[PDB]
């Protein structure tokens, strides 16, 4: 069959959130209060495209 | 009975039986084609009802 199409390693470069899980869980309620709109754009794009290659931006 | 009665009654008998014979040969041909191709109302062995499929957003998106 066909060839799978993957993004380059340059397209997977981003400044990661290099904190621990207790740092995230401590900040999680204000993170859900404040970072609402890009998170829900991403999860809508993620449940609609059903493909993590269409959701990288 | 008259020869008229026996004659025309024989013609009615021969019509009915020739028509039943043609319908039997057509019934065999219809059965052969419907078992071979599978596009008639017969030999419709069941598949899975697609009303059973859940179309909700699941726990993970990739599905």
């Amino acid at each position: 069959p066909g060839i799978v199409e993957l993004p380059s390693l340059e397209d997977l470069k981003v400044q990661e959130v290099k904190v621990s899980s207790s740092v995230l869980k401590a900040a999680a309620h204000h993170y859900g209060a404040q970072c609402d709109k890009p998170n829900k754009e991403f999860m809508l794009c993620r449940w609609e495209e059903k493909d993590p290659r269409r959701c990288l931006e | 009975d008259a020869p008229e009665k026996n004659y025309e009654r024989t013609m009615a008998i021969l019509q009915i039986e020739s028509e039943k014979a043609e319908l039997r040969l057509k019934e065999l041909e219809v059965r052969r084609l419907m078992r071979a191709k599978g596009d008639g109302p017969w030999f419709q062995y069941p598949t899975i009802d697609k009303a059973l499929i859940d179309h909700s957003p699941k726990a993970t998106p990739d599905n």
